[PDB]
This record gives C-alpha cells, sequence and structure tokens, in this order.
C-alpha cells in the first residue's frame, strides 16, 4: 500500500493521456490490448451500428436532413429516457462527420495505420480536416518530429482525395 | 489490543511502527460499526440465478 | 475524442425485481443508469456496445439493505476530453464573458482572455454576438476550439477552450 | 452540487462514503489531532 | 534586534565560550552561501510571480471574498449562461484586479537586476578564487583590539 | 478465480447450520416484506418470517451461501442442496 | 459584510413562511405543526468544559500550572517563571489585578456579590479611556464601588 | 430525516493503516491557519476569523452552516486547522522512543553505530518482527560510544575496512523533565542540552535502509516526523463549547489549552525576533513544550499538571481515550 | 548581453540551465523561459523596444553561427536553394551558362540579404517556384 499521491498532468500535446487511458489496455478477459481511438466518422458508424442491432433485438424479442430525422426517430424508438446526451452526440456527429459508408472508413484505417502513429494521433488526424502539413503540425503539436512533411503532405492529400460527397 | 488495556500506549506504538490492521476480529468491526465475520456473518448470502429461473 | 472502453459498474436491484426475468431488468437498469451519464474518470458514457452479451456476475445480498449488488462488465463508447486537444463545435449561447461551444456531450467555454484581441462583444445585435472585421461569431456558428483546461468531477466535467492560436475560431 | 474534493491529494474522482459510528469518527479525529494517522481503506493490500 | 536579524541570515556568527561570554564574528563561507541563495530565491520569486501573473486573472466574490479561478467559475455559471453565480452567496462574480500588474512586475525585475549587478559580479569572482573558511582562532590572527582595557579576554 | 473451489471437491459440511438458517430466513423474510415475488403457494399467511419458513421447508429459496475459509477461499452452496436437519 | 451561514427550518410541503415549529425535546424531533413532517432529527441538548462570563473578562482563555499527584518543585517554579514573562497577558493582568483588589475591598465591607460584579463591570467599561489617566487608582476603585 | 443522498460509492472499511503525519501533510490537509488565541471578535457576536473557533473548521450549532462544506451540524464531519510552531517540539508519547533512536545512531552523521560487519548485528538484522528487531538493535548499539570510522574486516581481523563514520564520541543520553540531556566523557564530564532542532536535523539524515531496520516505514512513519513542527488543530466538534443555561457560554478544555499554545507560540516568535537573550529563549521553549505535552497528555510523571481556574486538572486527549468511561 | 536574456536578464551564472533561442522573423535572442510565457497560448508581438514583428513559438530554433548577420544569409540561402536548385549536368556541361546561373542566384541572395528590391525579387521567387 503506497499513497505516493503523485500524478502527471494530463496533456494531449505530450500524449500523456492519463492513468486509465494508457496505450496498453487490459480487456475484460484479461489479455493486454492496444488502446483503440475512434475519429468522428468512425464513432458515428460504430454507434449507429449498435443502435440498429439494438432495434433488431427488441423487435425480435441520403442527405443530412433526411438522415438526421431517421436517426432521431430511431434514437427515441430504440432508447429509453434521459437520452438528451445521446441525441446531442448523434446530431453533432452527423453534422461534422467526414466519412459516410464503411468502405471509405475502412480504406482510411488501412491508409493511416502505415504511419505507426499513436492511436490518439491517428484518431485526431482522421477527425480534423487539415489542408497543409503546417496546419496539422500546429493544431496537433504531438505530430512534431514524428512524421516527415513529405509523408504528411501526401497523406493529407490522399485523405482529402477520398473526401465524402 | 487497545480495547483491553494501555489504550493510548498501544496506539502510539502502532503509529511509530506503522502497524497494519486487517479488521478480521470482532473488536475491529464493532469499533467500525460493520457486521463482524462471526456467527451469521461468517459467510455471504448470494443470489442464485440458475435456480431462480427454474423455479418459475 | 471517442473511445471504446471496457467498464465495470455495481448495480443494485430492489427485491421487487427478483423474478424469472430479473436479468432483463438488469439490462434495462444498465441502459437507464449508464447511457447518457457522465463520469469524471471515464468521461461521458454515450452508448453500450454488445448489449446482448453483458457479463453479469453473481449478486451479493447486502446485510441490512436487502437489495442485491451485481458487478456488471460491459463495453461502452465514451467521449473523454483532454487539454491541448482541438475539437469542432457549434456555438449555442453568447454572453459578455464569452460564448459556449457545443462539442458532442460537452460544452466548451471560450473566455475573453483566451480570445483574439480583434474579436469584441456586441450586445446591440439580436441575438448578441462577437463581431470582428474578418468574421463574426454568433449562435449556431461553427467554431474550431482547442481545449485549454479540463476540470473533472465525479459526476461532471467542464472544459475551457481558446481560439487565439492560428487556424482556430470560425471555420 | 454533487461535488467532492480532497485538498492535499488533488483528486475528485476517488471518493468513497462509509457508515461508521459517530464515536468512531471522534476517535480517529482525536488521534489525528494527536499526530497519529488512522487511515481507512476500502481495498485489501495483503492476502489472508 | 539588529544582531538577532543578522544572526538569522547568518551574515554574523556567534560563539559562546567560558572565560559564559558571547563573541561575534563573520563566517565567510556561510555569508556567501546565504547571500547567493537569497539572491537566487528573490530573483526566482519575482520570476515565478511574473509567470503566475501572465496567466488569466480569475474571479472573486464581493460578499464572501472567495477566490475563484477560471476553471472553477466555469462550473458555477447560471442556467441562463449570462453571469457567474457564487456557490455560497448565489451572487454575480466580479473580475479580479490582476490584468494590469503584468507590466509592473516586469519593471521591478528589470530594475532589481541592474541594482543587484555588483553582487552578481562579486559572486562570479568569489567562485573563481579559493575561499578559506574562517574560525574564531583564525579570526584572532587579524585581531585589532577595540579598547585599551577591554574586559573581554580575546583568547581561545 | 483461484479462490472458488469447484463443486466436485467441496469439503464443507452438507448440513445447513443454525447461523446459516437464521440469516437465510431473515434475509428472505426481509425481501418478502419489501414486496418480493413469493415462489411458494400460500395457504393463508401474512407474516414475512412465516412465509420464509414455508419456502425453506419446500426448498424454494433462490439463494446460495458462500462459506468462507480462513485463507480467503470459499465454497458456494445452494439452499436447495443443503440438508435442513437441525 | 460576511457570509450568511444561517439555517432556517421551513416545511417544504406547507411552504408557509414563517412556519409553526414545535421542538419535541423528549422525542428529539423538530416537526412541522401543520402537516406533521419532521424537519430535523437527532437534536442535541442545550465535566469537560468551563463556563466563564464574557462581560468582566471578555475573551481571555488561560490555564494555571500547579502540582499534581507527582511533581518536582523545580519544574513548577521555572514553568511559573516562564508564564509570568509574557507580553500579551501583561496588559490584561492590570485589569485582572484591579478586579482582585476590588473583590478584596468589596469583601472587607460585607457587600453582596451583585455589587462587586457591578463594580468590576463599571471599572472595565470606564478603563482604558483617555479621560481617566490623571486620577489615582484608589479614586477609580472607590467611584466604581 | 437522515443525511442527504451522496453519489460516492458505498463501501466497507477493510484495512486500517496507522502512521504519523508529515509536516507537509498537516499543512496541505488543513483548511485554515490558526494565528489568533481568541475565539470571538471584540463584539462577541461572531467567531473571529483565524481564531480557535474559526468558521472554516465547521459548526457545532444547529443554526449555523460550515463555511467550508456549506453543510449543517448533522453532516459536516469537521475540518482540521494547523498551527505553525515557532520551533520544533517533542511528542510527549514518543520521548522514550526518541531516546532509543538517538542511542541507536551516531549523533553527528545519522548512521547506525553498528553496521553489518558485526556478527552479532547480522543476527539482529535477521529478526523478522519489527518490535523485537528494534529491541535487539538497541541493546547492541546503546553500549557503543564511538562511531568507528574504521572497522576490522569481516574476512579477518588483521586489516581494517573503512566505513562511513566520523570518529565522534557518542554521549550518554538521559531524560530530564521534557528535555533530553547528553553528557560527554573527557579524554567532570561535559553536559549540555540537546536542542530539539539538533535532534530533528540528525533524524533527517538517517538513511532509508537505516531506520527501516529500526522498524520505521519509509512512507507511513519516519523518525523526522516524531518531532512536531506543525500542529494540527481539531475542529470544533472534537472540542464543543457547551452551555449551561444558554446565557453563559463555556469552552472545551482543549480550546483552553490550544489558546495557551497560540499565546506561547506568539510569545516565543516575538522574543527571538528581537533581543530575547538565549536564557529567555530556553524558558519560552520549555513553556511551549510543556503546553503541548500537557495538551496531549496531562498525566506526566515528575511534571506539574496544567490546572483549570476551578482547580480541576485539565482533561487532555489521553484522558478521554483511557479509562472505563473513555472513547474505546 | 554576454550571457543574460535581454528581457529577463537571467544570467547563466545564477541560472546555468538557461537555454537561448532565436526567431528567423527578426533574429532576436531570447531564453526559453520567456518564449513559453509569451507565446504558449497564441501568437504575440515581439517584446523588444523598436520591434513590432509578430512571431510564433513554433518558429523558434537554436542559433548555429555566433554571428547573427551570417545566420540571416545562410537561412536565406537555404530558402532560395529550396527553389533555385540546379547542377552542372542541368546545362549539359555548359560551364559558361552554369557560371552565369550561379552568379544570378548569388545576386538574388545578395538582394534579399540587404533588401535591394524586396517586392520585385520576392515576386520572382514566387513565380519560379511554381514551375
Ligand atoms: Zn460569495
Ligand atoms: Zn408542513
Ligand atoms: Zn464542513
Ligand atoms: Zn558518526
Ligand atoms: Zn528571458
Ligand atoms: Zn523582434
Amino acid at each position: 500500500r503506497r499513497l505516493k499521491k503523485v500524478e502527471e498532468e494530463e496533456n494531449a500535446a505530450t500524449l500523456q493521456l492519463g492513468q486509465e487511458f494508457q496505450l496498453k489496455q487490459i480487456n475484460h478477459q484479461g489479455e493486454e490490448e492496444e488502446l483503440i481511438a475512434l475519429n468522428l466518422s468512425e464513432a458515428r458508424l460504430v454507434i449507429k451500428e449498435a443502435l440498429v442491432e439494438r432495434r433488431r433485438a427488441f423487435k425480435r424479442s441520403e442527405t443530412r436532413e433526411k438522415e438526421l430525422e431517421s436517426i432521431d426517430v430511431l434514437l427515441e424508438q430504440t432508447t429509453g429516457g434521459n437520452n438528451k446526451d445521446l441525441k446531442n452526440t448523434m446530431q453533432y456527429l452527423t453534422n461534422f462527420s467526414r466519412f459516410r459508408d464503411q468502405e471509405t472508413v475502412g480504406a482510411v484505417i488501412q491508409l493511416l495505420k502505415s504511419t505507426g502513429l499513436h492511436p490518439f494521433e491517428v484518431a485526431q488526424l482522421g477527425s480534423l480536416a487539415c489542408d497543409t502539413a503546417d496546419e496539422a503540425k500546429t493544431l496537433i503539436p504531438s505530430l512534431n518530429n514524428k512524421i516527415s512533411d513529405d509523408e504528411l503532405e501526401r497523406i493529407l492529400k490522399e485523405l482529402s482525395n477520398l473526401e465524402t460527397l | 489490543r487497545c480495547s483491553f488495556e494501555e489504550t493510548v500506549e498501544i496506539l502510539f506504538e502502532a503509529g511509530a511502527s506503522a502497524e497494519l490492521d486487517d479488521c478480521r476480529g470482532v473488536s475491529e468491526n464493532v469499533i467500525l460499526g460493520q457486521m463482524a465475520p462471526i456467527g451469521t456473518g461468517a459467510f455471504d448470502v448470494m443470489i442464485d440465478e440458475e435456480s431462480l429461473v427454474k423455479y418459475m | 475524442m471517442f473511445f471504446i472502453k471496457d467498464l465495470s459498474l455495481n448495480i443494485t436491484l430492489h427485491p421487487s425485481f427478483f423474478g424469472p426475468r430479473m436479468k432483463q431488468y438488469l439490462k434495462t437498469k444498465l441502459l437507464e443508469e449508464v447511457e447518457g451519464s457522465c463520469t469524471g474518470k471515464f468521461g461521458y458514457i454515450l452508448c453500450v456496445l454488445d448489449y446482448d452479451n453483458i457479463d453479469i456476475q453473481r449478486g451479493r445480498i447486502l446485510p441490512t439493505d436487502g437489495s442485491a449488488e451485481f458487478n456488471v462488465k460491459y463495453r461502452a463508447v465514451v467521449f473523454k476530453p483532454f487539454k491541448g486537444e482541438v475539437v469542432d463545435g457549434t456555438v449555442v449561447s453568447c454572453s459578455q464573458h464569452g460564448f459556449e461551444v457545443q462539442v458532442g456531450p460537452m460544452k466548451v467555454f471560450v473566455t475573453k482572455h483566451l480570445m483574439p484581441q480583434d474579436l469584441t462583444f456586441n450586445a446591440g445585435s439580436n441575438p448578441p454576438s462577437y463581431q470582428s472585421s474578418e468574421d463574426v461569431i454568433t449562435i449556431k456558428s461553427r467554431i474550431r476550439v482547442k481545449i485549454e483546461g479540463c476540470i473533472s468531477q465525479v459526476s461532471s466535467i467542464h472544459a475551457i477552450g481558446s481560439i487565439k492560436e492560428d487556424y482556430l475560431g470560425a471555420i | 452540487h454533487n461535488q467532492f474534493e480532497c485538498k492535499g491529494c488533488d483528486n475528485k474522482i476517488d471518493i468513497y462514503q462509509i457508515h461508521i459510528p459517530y464515536a468512531a469518527k471522534l476517535l480517529f479525529q482525536e488521534l489525528m489531532a494527536m499526530n497519529i494517522t488512522p487511515r481507512l481503506y476500502t481495498d485489501r493490500s495483503r492476502d489472508f | 534586534p539588529l544582531i538577532a536579524r543578522l544572526r538569522s541570515d547568518r551574515l554574523i556568527s556567534i560563539h559562546k565560550q567560558r572565560e559564559e561570554r558571547v563573541y561575534y564574528y563573520v563566517k565567510y563561507p556561510h555569508a556567501i552561501d546565504a547571500i547567493k541563495w537569497k539572491v537566487h530565491q528573490v530573483v526566482q520569486r519575482l520570476k515565478d510571480d511574473l509567470d503566475k501573473n501572465s496567466e488569466p486573472n480569475g474571479y472573486m466574490c464581493p460578499i464572501c471574498l472567495t477566490k475563484y479561478t477560471q476553471l472553477e467559475a466555469v462550473q458555477l455559471l447560471n442556467f441562463d449562461r449570462t453571469e457567474f453565480l457564487c456557490s455560497l452567496c448565489d451572487e454575480p462574480l466580479v473580475e479580479d484586479d490582476s490584468g494590469k500588474k503584468n507590466k509592473e512586475k516586469q519593471d521591478k525585475l528589470n530594475r532589481l537586476m541592474d541594482q543587484i549587478q555588483p553582487i552578481i559580479d562579486s559572486l562570479k569572482k568569489i567562485d573563481d578564487s579559493r575561499i578559506e573558511e574562517n574560525t574564531f582562532e583564525i579570526a584572532l590572527a587579524r585581531l585589532i583590539p577595540p579598547q585599551n582595557q577591554s574586559h573581554a579576554a580575546y583568547t581561545y | 478465480k483461484e479462490k472458488a473451489i469447484p463443486k466436485d471437491q467441496r469439503a464443507t459440511t452438507p448440513y445447513m447450520t443454525k447461523y446459516e438458517r437464521a440469516r437465510i430466513l431473515g434475509t428472505r423474510a426481509l425481501q418478502i416484506s419489501m414486496n418480493a415475488p413469493v415462489f411458494v403457494d400460500l395457504e393463508g399467511e401474512t407474516d414475512p418470517l412465516r412465509i420464509a419458513m414455508k419456502e425453506l421447508a419446500e426448498k424454494k429459496i433462490p439463494l446460495v451461501i458462500r462459506r468462507y475459509l480462513p485463507d480467503g477461499s470459499f465454497e458456494d452452496w445452494s439452499v436447495e442442496e443443503l440438508i435442513v436437519d437441525l | 459584510r460576511g457570509p450568511n451561514l444561517n439555517i432556517v427550518l421551513t416545511c417544504p410541503e406547507c411552504k408557509v413562511y414563517p412556519p409553526k415549529i414545535v421542538e419535541r425535546f423528549s422525542e428529539g424531533d423538530v416537526v412541522c405543526a401543520l402537516c406533521g413532517l419532521v424537519l430535523s432529527d437527532k437534536l442535541v441538548d442545550t465535566r469537560v468544559g468551563e463556563a466563564s462570563n464574557p462581560l468582566l473578562d471578555g475573551n481571555n482563555l488561560s490555564t494555571r500550572i500547579g502540582k499534581g499527584e507527582t511533581t518536582d518543585m523545580r519544574f513548577t517554579k521555572e514553568l511559573n517563571k516562564a508564564q509570568g514573562k509574557n507580553v500579551m497577558d501583561k496588559k490584561d493582568n492590570e485589569v485582572q489585578a484591579a478586579f482582585a483588589k476590588i473583590t478584596m475591598l468589596c469583601d472587607a465591607a460585607e457587600l453582596p456579590k451583585i455589587v462587586k460584579d457591578c463594580a468590576k463591570e463599571a471599572y472595565k467599561l470606564c478603563h482604558d479611556e483617555k479621560t481617566l489617566k490623571g486620577k489615582s487608582m484608589e479614586s477609580i476603585m472607590a467611584a466604581s464601588i | 430525516v437522515g443525511q442527504q443522498y451522496s453519489s460516492a460509492p458505498l463501501r466497507t472499511v477493510k484495512e486500517v493503516q496507522f502512521g504519523l503525519f508529515s509536516p507537509e501533510e498537516v499543512r496541505a490537509i488543513s483548511v485554515a491557519k490558526i494565528r489568533f488565541p481568541e475565539t470571538m471578535d471584540e463584539t462577541q457576536t461572531r467567531a473571529k476569523i483565524g481564531g480557535l473557533n474559526d468558521p472554516r473548521l465547521g459548526s457545532i450549532d444547529r443554526n449555523l452552516k460550515c463555511q467550508t462544506c456549506q453543510e449543517g451540524m448533522n453532516e459536516c464531519p469537521g475540518h482540521f486547522g494547523h498551527i505553525d510552531l515557532a520551533k520544533p517540539v517533542f511528542h510527549v508519547g514518543f520521548i522514550a522512543k526518541i531516546k532509543k533512536v538517538c542511542e541507536c545512531v551516531c549523533m553527528h552523521c545519522g548512521k547506525l553505530l553498528l553496521d553489518e560487519h558485526n556478527e552479532l548485528m547480522r543476527q539482529a538484522l535477521a529478526i523478522k518482527d519489527s518490535k523485537k528487531r528494534f529491541a535487539a538493535i538497541w541493546t547492541l548499539c546503546k553500549t557503543k560510544m564511538v562511531c568507528e570510522t574504521d572497522v576490522p574486516s569481516e574476512d579477518d581481523p588483521t586489516q581494517l575496512v573503512s566505513r562511513g563514520g566520523c570518529g565522534n564520541t557518542q554521549p550518554t543520553i538521559r531524560k530530564d523533565g521534557l528535555k533530553l540531556v547528553g553528557s560527554w566523557k573527557k579524554d567532570e564530564p561535559e553536559l549540555r542540552v540537546l536542542s530539539t532542532e539538533e535532534i530533528l536535523n540528525i533524524f533527517k539524515h538517517i538513511s532509508v535502509k537505516d531506520f527501516t531496520s529500526l522498524g520505521f516505514n519509509e512512507v507511513f512513519s519516519r523518525p523526522e516526523w516524531m518531532i512536531l513542527t506543525c500542529l494540527p488543530v481539531p475542529p470544533p466538534p472534537v472540542r464543543p463549547s457547551i452551555s449551561f443555561n444558554e446565557s453563559q457560554r463555556g469552552e472545551d478544555d482543549l480550546t483552553f489549552k490550544l489558546a495557551d499554545i497560540l499565546k506561547a507560540n506568539i510569545s516565543l516568535e516575538t522574543l527571538e525576533h528581537n533581543g530575547a537573550p538565549h536564557h529567555a529563549i530556553e524558558e519560552a521553549e520549555s513553556l511551549l513544550q510543556f503546553h503541548v505535552a500537557t495538551y496531549m497528555d496531562n498525566d506526566i510523571a515528575g511534571q506539574p499538571q496544567a490546572l483549570q481556574k476551578s482547580g480541576r486538572p485539565v482533561k487532555s486527549i489521553r484522558a478521554r481515550l483511557k479509562g472505563k468511561e473513555g472513547r474505546i | 548581453n554576454k550571457d543574460m536574456c535581454p528581457i529577463c536578464k537571467t544570467d547563466r551564472y545564477l541560472s546555468p540551465d538557461v537555454k537561448f533561442l532565436v526567431n528567423p522573423e527578426c533574429y532576436h535572442r531570447i531564453c526559453e523561459s520567456c518564449v513559453d510565457r509569451i507565446f504558449s497560448l497564441g501568437p504575440a508581438q515581439c517584446p523588444y523596444k523598436g520591434c513590432d514583428k509578430i512571431l510564433r513559438k513554433n518558429k523558434f530554433k537554436t542559433q548555429i553561427f555566433d554571428d547573427v548577420e551570417v545566420e540571416k544569409e545562410v537561412d536565406i540561402r537555404k530558402r532560395v536553394f529550396n527553389v533555385f536548385n540546379k547542377t552542372i549536368d542541368d546545362f549539359n556541361g555548359d560551364l559558361v551558362e552554369y557560371n552565369k546561373y550561379l552568379e544570378e542566384v548569388e545576386d538574388i541572395i545578395y538582394k534579399l540579404d540587404h533588401g535591394i528590391d524586396v517586392a520585385k525579387t520576392e515576386e520572382k521567387l514566387r513565380t519560379y517556384e511554381e514551375l
């Protein structure tokens, strides 16, 4: 028993994500696993993939506006009360997502995983739309001295190459 | 030990030696006001879902 | 940022739900007490993944309460903020002290001291908005904000952001 | 306000509530004023 | 008061011996270290204060006079998102007066360093040379009698 | 879970003790008093303790006793499988 | 000019202000006289403590040093010596010394306790004033009596 | 009615770990610094800020809220204050322990008088239980009156292996009153009082492994912590102000003693600040030490008892915890 | 100025851990401590008497040559050589053309260093870098 009571300050720039958000995570089974970070588009796909599955469970036993209504009606039908927070997230994700279908995201994941960057960094790179290497170097300070501008410049171009819509 | 005699002297020695108490005795639990692990407290009563489902 | 985390919770069941369909009530309680909830250690818990396969351990009857305490292990999607991260959001409210940006389940507040000098508060315009030569910031506007500080409580998280650095502010 | 804080440790997400007799609280507080640190812990550190 | 203050800073040392008589002298290694540390601490204190003041001001409540930081105020604003309400007083908060002091602290540091210049120059030379620690017996080698018939026997 | 002895090698007494019976009746009686579902047919009874006794007699109590050992190990025994001989 | 820090007991259900409150000392309950709702429980009554009058001595907490079941005269003498050499208590000791003399004077004339209490109070109120600086202490004590 | 609902998890105490406060912990844990030996302002209407009954430490009245947690008397557990002592003072309950530790280590370098180079010490260090290990070490070390800068090599007694030491003769320590006095023997023996600061400095030089062999814990209890530099102040609930008829107010005996501590501390601080020849300083130090010692324990053999105005002995903390009517 | 920060005058003698930095925008010496405080939360004007050129923290670097004037020329040379870059083989071994090309590049660098024609020359640099 040791009450050392010393904790490093959390910071995204230093990639010090905390004590419960370490890179090496332990799942429920007990085997060590790498932390998985999801971008805005990836989170949108994963969340609504469970909502449709949730709808199937209970039953068994497109432009922005029309999609927003479809999610909204689906949200209320397949979720209980006190869902005000979930509604805000889905609405926020739909208006800021950069990938629509699973195919585009799958290509993106296979694209950015070649850099060997931290899960936090790759998620940030797939979350914020950057046009120049300098734009990503300043908005994401952790990228500094981790990837050359040559690779970053082409990665940004290719990321925008498959931009949705 | 402090409950019997030399209450303050025993406590002072605990602080200096940084003694650890496991609270496995009746006196520790009585002082802390929690169910002592004796008699009806020497076990935990749990719920049985395997038998609950078959009953009804 | 959104993460998928393996979380554990201690759920309490009143004896009134000790029937043949008590496991379903536990699932309902999990969705009613976890989804949409805020935790300072894991952030805002948004959605529960694998709703059909939650690992529910055997319950323990409390001595005097009479209710059963169940340890529940589940996989959920959580939004956890961190200082130094750059996020996008929509302004919801405006005031003299600053405007509030909505980023998913969180509200980021941008203080005047963390705002560029050019931007100024103008209460004359209805609704009130911050006006500047290059751009105007108002409710429903899209703002790119960098979280400068985060204070996390056991059941509440508040963060403050800034738009003074380059490539921030109006998108 | 549903807020907790332990000044000196700089934490707000590691708080626990326990039920103890008020006399027990008085004893520990009296010990604390006596330079003795009776520390109450919820998790075990040594095996039986 | 003069000796006590000069003794706490260890710029003047005391020595008690039976002849109980009290003698005062100067211990060069001790005085230099105390001066060097205090000068460094004073400069560091101003530098730390200047760094702290460069941060946002904060807030204070006129009634209960309780200091609230920028982060602390963000969790206390009213439901209307118009003003910061004190938890204890449920009253609007007033900005603290720390915005203009940023320049005042910098000016003091600039003036102090120019004034403390001789000390810094002297310290540089002291480290370059070899310092010999003084003692009562050693100090007696340079003794100039204060009085013709002093009652104190200046012998060790 | 190295502290959970498998059912095949349980070495504790197969008879419910007086202390185990006292807590089982009290725990079940408390649950009944708080509107718990009764799993036994009632021929007319209002006392929660008496209802609990009826359930124990017919072995219709969905509870298991976790008997602890002085080293931290434990054995799980269902109320139905425990013989009430005392 | 300071934090409120005041607790007022009002019935949430009745909402009548001011409320009718009955303090059941025997049952240790504070209950609303209109609806019967209990507003606060575990009320305390109103040795280990000493009672002093803050009208003749104000706020002055001090403790004497004396012999116990086992004690050496050396420690008692020096400890008493150290206590006397205090600067904060010297100012109040003059007032306390005045009270002691007043009590002796009042007790030598066979007067009731009320007179000496009034006399001591009069001295304290009129003491430490610029007007009474050129008069003999005997006159001040006699006038107070 | 009961206490209000809380969002923190409900748990049961499993282990209790005893230890000693560090001076830093007392300052960080404390919510207010006590600097005034008074309890009520000049108007006797509200408690004075910084006094013994500071509103920040909690409230013992049904009509007042705590200035720290904004909770009533039935929910506020009390908040600890602290007093910054002018000079370090001994702990009345550890004077015997301090003496044994002083005789176990050199009084000039903080190193154990006997190292592992001695076979007798080797077996002593092999003892598992702390209480008996300390006793064995004390018996072996208390008779060593020299640091032994050089010790014979364990391989053979021919050549001497150098060990960290100073060759400084150790004193014979005895306890006189509340002070520790050591006597040195010449080559009558010289005698002088070991200042509390000197003992604190020596205790702070003991290595991590050195005092662990003595039974101390690196984190929960260190010898430097057995000397009091910052005194925690219990909150009003621990020392309630009772009332007889509600028109007269009485104060707890702890408050009376605590006020004396503040008065003595300020007197000492003012003394050494200007003038105050060394003779007065020692008298002031003894008075502060006596007040603190009687505050925690009013039954000390050979010492006077702090008596109340009514003549009854002051009820200290030790008295409350001991006896058939004590807390336990 | 020998070993003390121009702003805070943190001499190396009292603060041996001090580390100096320079900014290409105005080539002004400044210790690390001052850089973080003034530019951590965003861009700010240079805190020098007579200098009003804004700069960013990310642009700071460590000075290589002890002479500021030479530092300016080398950095400008690096910037120009990132656009104006050719080899002898680029002109099929034509030494006369290559020598003239080298002189023209040197002439451009000289004009940039002393600001002979900043507006015209800067446009020429932008024009060439595209093609
Ligand atoms: Zn206030
Ligand atoms: Zn009512
Ligand atoms: Zn409180
Ligand atoms: Zn030594
Ligand atoms: Zn500087
Ligand atoms: Zn400049």
